[PDB]
């Protein structure tokens, strides 16, 4: 029908699953995989 | 449509149940609760005023059940310790300590007629013990899970429990025999009650819906929803045109029996309510929990 | 180590009174997991704090992460590696108060260590088990740094 | 977006009959702080009245009451709804802007109001409202399976969660909701990771949602003794480059993090895992998962100090009050007098919503036994305690009796009760004998207020 493509073209959608997992903000993998990369050289 | 009394500090710890009477047997005056915090104290509502009357001990664990007897100004009062001790509101002094071992001790149920006390067994079955005797007088063959609450009628003609698991089983007090098991829900029921007529059947379970069974024919009148967090206390107002919903969300919905709306919430307490009971009337509406404050909740 | 204390603040109000000085303001944080009050006086100039700010605040003993105790002087040209290389607002004061809810007989619950960074006040108004390397007269370090989320 | 901001700033401070201006303000700051939208809707609310009178479109109000749905402004947001629901009823010739759409999105926020109102009838009567007049609508068919799973995870929520599915496979929504009922019972350890491999396809990739559902579902395998075998170590290994996986392609997604912190707890570094960790916890530290995993760590290094109020913060969530697990963690290697007598209080009070477990009834006699051996071995103590620590050994050991006839254990067998028993015997024969210390001190004390009743006779 209609009815679908009357709301899913006009409606908006700011937050879903993924954005879920993202950080609002900046914490890229310089500082974690660093570490990640430290931890299995020692052993 | 508000709170009268304010009780402040009203435990060392959290208080579990509350208890208040209903008749003219020197029982709607004094109130009876149980804590954690292993004080039964006799509250006398005296001078339109929360006053102590008795302070009782003895209990190993803290009280987990209190009510009043129906026809008789004494009192009981049950624990985990596995000895549920007789008490008397006329001397403050202990009838007798009910050994309910090893564990098996759960809320009480003063019959109406104030002859017999059933408490939960670990089993699944329901242990009737003899409130003069303290011998297990007769026991309910309905094995499960474990009883979490158990009702007498104000009449006295039907009984049910409630399991772990939501199954209602409507019992039969006056030949002792499972005539209905009512399965609408599969939450632990927490608690219920019976209607001032034994028409009604509320059951408080976790998901937040006041399912309002019936017994005459064991079918569901209306699933009301109730609050979001878990309904813990049920009590019906005695002139039976209200009843009032306790859930661990320091939530006082009293939400209507005929329509099904609520006509009155309270938000006095910072923490979750544990025990709401009625007067005689219906008019104080007593309440404690978590936050140890006895609030007494006037609905002229 | 030498972490006196460790949490997340949020600035709850910002200079209520009135602003008294214009480089300085009170923040009244409130803390997110230990619950705790804070009265900080930030330099407001060279480190701005808005409303509804999040920072990590890390009282430290010392600065070095081996906790070897430094003297108390400055001296800038130092190799060692410091905790300070990973925060934005590092001070230095002295805890000169504590107060607490002592009663004559039984020990007290809450606490409140009142430092003093060079002038700059701070209150640290707890219970009293975060409240614990803590005693008065000895010297302390600041770094907070602002949480960007 | 940063030029239709700036853009924005410039029509905001001048006036040239500023009509649609402060909508296609509020229409991008609505990812954005939710207060900004709100204070342009306001403006934008009255300055639609002053050219002619027109009543506001109900697509400004449905939007602003969307607003204040995710706020605490629920009631006013219902108020909102309800007029754009009557406004939206009122364009009979907008056929072209379809108001029929306008009134479904309207009654969708507000069943989804109700639903959150404590209200679930209403939410049930709106939403099949729209089940009525469109069953070619999913999320309306969706949020209805959820309000039945509140009661049980086998009634018509199972079943509208596959009917979705089957009208549109293609929706990662509705398939993600599929191995959410899996998830209540975990017998579906290893066959799940077909399920959630169905649309693994590289049409819906990169898909981060099922690619750590699988990390997870993975990492339940975990806490088993079978490591020496090189079968965890491996487990700890292919959960890892998932997780490496998922980080080069997003490096700001903190459940990749999650769960790199567990397997580094899991390989015995409680040192390191607590810089892992604190980015997590500093981005937002309000999910459930890290007051735990980062409570596990503290209470790892003799930190109950800073471990038991991460529990209680947890507790803070209107959920329950009481919950098992976590009070499971709580007591770890107690010992302390506010750490004994009061974890039993703490431990009855879980015991109280749900005494069947058998390691409440076990650990409650654990702590018992610690105390009454914390009175009665070296104490040469108060008296009352002698007469009470017996009662208390005396519960225990008929606790003793009553735990070693049940059946199933927590994955591991109770036999070794036994050493609990001779404890407690040994524990039977130090009162017996510290009950006359009782009554020496008795005498002591009694003998004390005499010669100190006789010294103020003299006075």
């Amino acid at each position: 029908v209609d009815v679908t493509r009357d709301i899913v073209s006009r409606e908006r959608v700011w937050r879903t699953r993924t954005t879920i997992l993202q950080s609002t903000g900046k914490n890229f993998s310089k500082n974690i995989f660093a570490i990640l990369q430290s931890v299995k050289a020692r052993e | 449509y508000g709170i009268l009394f304010k009780q402040e500090q009203a435990h060392d710890d959290a208080i579990w149940s509350v208890a208040w009477g209903t008749n003219k047997k020197e029982n709607s005056e004094t109130v009876v609760t149980g804590s954690l915090d292993d004080l039964v104290k006799v509250w006398k509502w005296r001078d339109e005023r929360l006053d102590l009357q008795w302070s009782l001990e003895g209990h190993q664990l803290g009280v987990v059940s209190v009510d009043i007897s129906h026809t008789l100004p004494i009192a009981a009062s049950s624990s985990l310790d596995a000895h549920i001790r007789l008490w008397d509101l006329e001397n403050g002094k202990q009838i007798k300590s009910i050994d309910a071992g090893p564990v098996d001790a759960w809320t009480l149920a003063f019959s109406p007629d104030s002859q017999y006390l059933a408490t939960g067994t670990h089993v699944g079955k329901v242990n009737i013990f003899g409130v003069e005797s303290g011998k297990k007088e007769y026991s309910l063959d309905t094995r499960g899970k474990f009883i979490l609450s158990i009702a007498y009628s104000p009449d006295g003609k039907y009984l049910a429990s409630g399991a772990i698991d939501g199954i209602i089983n409507i019992f039969d007090i006056a030949t002792g025999k499972l005539l209905h098991t009512l399965e609408g829900h599969a939450m632990p029921i927490r608690s219920l009650t019976f209607s001032p007529d034994s028409q009604l059947l509320v059951t408080a379970s976790d998901d937040g819906y006041i399912k309002i069974y019936d017994v005459q024919h064991a079918n569901l009148a209306g699933t009301l929803s109730g609050h979001a967090s878990w309904v813990l206390n049920v009590a019906f107002c005695p002139d039976d045109t209200h009843f009032v919903s306790s859930s661990s969300d320091k939530s006082v919905k009293v939400w209507d029996v005929g329509t099904r709306t609520c006509v009155h919430t309270f938000f006095d307490h910072q923490d979750q309510v544990w025990g709401v009971k009625y007067n005689g009337n219906g008019s104080k509406i007593v309440s404690v929990g978590d936050d140890q404050e006895i609030h007494i909740y006037d609905c002229p | 180590a030498g972490i006196l204390f460790e949490d997340i603040f949020d600035v709850k109000d910002i200079d209520p009174e009135g602003k008294k000085f214009d480089r300085v303001s009170r923040l009244h944080c409130e803390s997110e997991s230990f619950k705790m009050d804070l009265i900080l006086d930030v330099n407001i100039q060279i480190y701005p704090v808005d409303l509804g700010d999040k920072f990590r605040l890390v009282i430290a003993s010392t600065l070095y992460e081996d906790g070897t105790l430094d003297d108390g002087e400055y001296n800038p040209t130092d190799d060692r590696p410091s905790r300070a290389d990973q925060f934005e607002y590092v001070m230095y004061g002295k805890v000169y108060r504590i107060e607490g809810d002592e009663t004559s007989t039984e020990a007290a619950t809450r606490l409140s260590a009142y430092v003093s960074y060079g002038g700059l006040l701070m209150r640290l108004q707890g219970d009293a088990n975060n409240l614990h390397g803590f005693e008065v007269d000895s010297r302390v370090y600041l770094l907070m740094k602002k949480l960007a989320f | 977006r940063d030029i239709a901001k700036g853009h924005l700033k410039k029509v905001t401070e001048q006036y040239p009959d500023d009509v649609e201006a402060w909508i296609e303000l509020a229409q991008i700051l609505e990812q954005t702080d939710i207060q900004g939208a709100l204070s342009a809707y306001g403006t934008a609310t009255r300055i639609l009245q002053e050219k002619v009178q027109a009543d506001v479109p109900p697509e400004i109000l449905n939007n602003v009451g969307a607003l204040h749905f995710r706020l605490g402004n629920l009631g006013e947001a219902k108020k909102y709804f309800l007029a754009s629901l009557d406004r939206a009823k009122a364009e009979a010739e907008h056929d072209e802007h379809y108001y029929n759409a306008i009134s479904v999105t309207t009654s969708y926020n507000l069943a989804r109001l109700y639903e959150a109102m404590c209200e679930f009838h209403e939410a049930e009567k709106l939403y099949k409202n729209i089940l009525r007049e469109h069953p070619n609508y999913v999320d309306c068919y969706l949020r209805l399976g959820a309000m039945a799973r509140d009661k049980g995870n086998f009634y018509e929520a199972s079943d509208w969660f596959k009917e979705a599915l089957q009208i549109n496979q293609d929706h990662p929504d509705a398939w993600s909701l599929i191995g959410n009922l899996h998830l209540a019972k975990q017998e579906w350890g290893p066959g799940q990771k077909k399920f959630e491999r169905i649309l693994k396809q590289p049409s819906t990739q990169s898909d981060t949602y099922s690619m750590l559902a699988l990390g997870n579902v993975w990492l339940q395998t975990l806490h088993q003794p079978t490591r020496d075998r090189e079968k965890e170590k491996r487990h700890q290994d292919r959960a890892l480059a998932i997780y490496k996986q998922v980080l080069r392609n997003d490096a700001k997604n903190l459940y990749a993090a999650n769960g790199i912190g567990a397997v580094l707890a899991h390989k015995g570094y409680f040192r390191e895992a607590r810089d892992v960790f604190a980015q997590v916890r500093e981005a937002t530290a309000d999910i459930s998962d890290v007051w735990l995993n980062l409570a596990h760590i503290y209470v790892e290094q003799k930190q109950y100090i800073s471990a038991v109020q991460m529990y209680e913060n947890c507790l803070r969530k209107f959920y329950k009050h009481q919950n098992t697990e976590v009070v499971l963690y709580l007591a770890r290697a107690l010992f302390k007098c506010g750490k004994l007598q009061e974890c039993k209080q703490t431990l009855l009070k879980a015991r109280h919503v749900a005494p069947s477990d058998t390691v409440l009834m076990f650990n409650v006699a654990l702590v018992l036994q610690r105390l009454a051996t914390s009175v009665l071995k070296d104490e040469k103590s108060n008296l009352k305690e002698v007469l009470n620590a017996v009662k208390e050994l005396e519960l225990a050991h008929r606790y003793f009796s009553y735990l070693s006839k049940v059946g199933d254990k927590m994955r591991f067998d109770l036999a070794l009760a036994a050493t609990e028993a001779r404890q407690c015997s040994d524990l039977l024969s130090q009162a017996q004998y510290h009950v006359a210390r009782a009554r020496k001190q008795d005498e002591e004390e009694r003998e004390l207020r005499a010669k100190q009743e006789q010294e103020k006779e003299l006075l």
